[PDB]
């Protein structure tokens, strides 16, 4: 197991809807970010999200697509950032240095192939 | 001015070691424990009163400046973003409820507590 510790949509927000994740499955894709200096990565990843989303704690206050929508909105302007996409527990590779609007779209397609929608 | 309580939570998160605590934490389990509804309702009614609530734009510039510190300070021991996400935000509300003067508030006498003994706030 390697762990970023970056669940998209975020395990707190995804609770109670179709994708809701424990943090016991270490199969559920994660983002790690990549580059040099992931601390401003993780940073900037965790300020949109703030923005839009709002805190980490609490549930959010919409719909799934709301909250696919809002993901995609704070990471409109993120392009410069690249991340993976894969399984702490190794499983599944999405993605290798995308942006995060990509993984936004990576995830949805890999949820939907596994029933999670 | 930037409110001396702020400067003083800054003092403590630029110490050295003070996030090194979180090399002992089961994150797992304390994000659950945060995402379960004693504590989770109890952040959010920190968090709604203090939303209510009007700052001064020095103190929330510095507030951000803070909850980058925070931020970035704990990522650099786990490297755990959901983790450095909760003590930022708890770094937010802690900040302006010291600036609000709050008396008996949960999020100085617990969640600021914590971080000052060496504990991840659950």
């Amino acid at each position: 197991v390697s762990e970023s510790g970056h669940h998209v949509p975020a395990v707190r927000k995804s609770k109670g809807r179709p994708f809701e994740v424990s943090r016991f499955d270490k199969t559920r894709p994660t983002l790690f970010p990549r580059g040099e200096n992931p601390e401003h990565s993780a940073w900037r990843l965790h300020h949109a999200e703030r923005d839009v989303i709002g805190p980490r704690q609490g549930d959010f206050p919409g719909s799934d697509k709301e909250l696919f929508d809002a993901y995609r909105k704070a990471y409109s302007k993120l392009d410069d950032i690249r991340v993976d996409v894969k399984s702490p527990n190794g499983t599944y590779t999405l993605g290798t240095n995308v942006t995060p609007s990509k993984a936004v779209d990576l995830i949805e397609v890999w949820l939907k192939g596994q029933g999670l929608m | 001015m930037i409110n001396n309580k702020l400067i003083e939570i800054d003092n403590c998160l630029s110490a050295p070691s003070f996030f090194d605590f979180l090399k002992s934490l089961n994150v797992d389990s304390a994000l659950d424990s945060r995402d379960e509804p004693e504590f989770d309702d109890c952040w959010m009614s920190e968090f709604n009163s203090l939303d209510k609530e009007s700052f001064q734009d020095d103190d929330i510039e510095f507030i951000d400046s803070l909850r980058e510190k925070a931020f970035k300070y704990s990522f650099r021991v786990i490297n755990n973003a959901e983790i450095s996400s909760r003590i930022s935000d708890d770094i937010e509300i802690i900040s302006k409820s010291f600036v609000l003067e709050k008396e008996n508030s949960w999020s100085i006498t617990h969640l600021w507590s914590s971080y000052k003994n060496g504990k991840f706030p659950e």
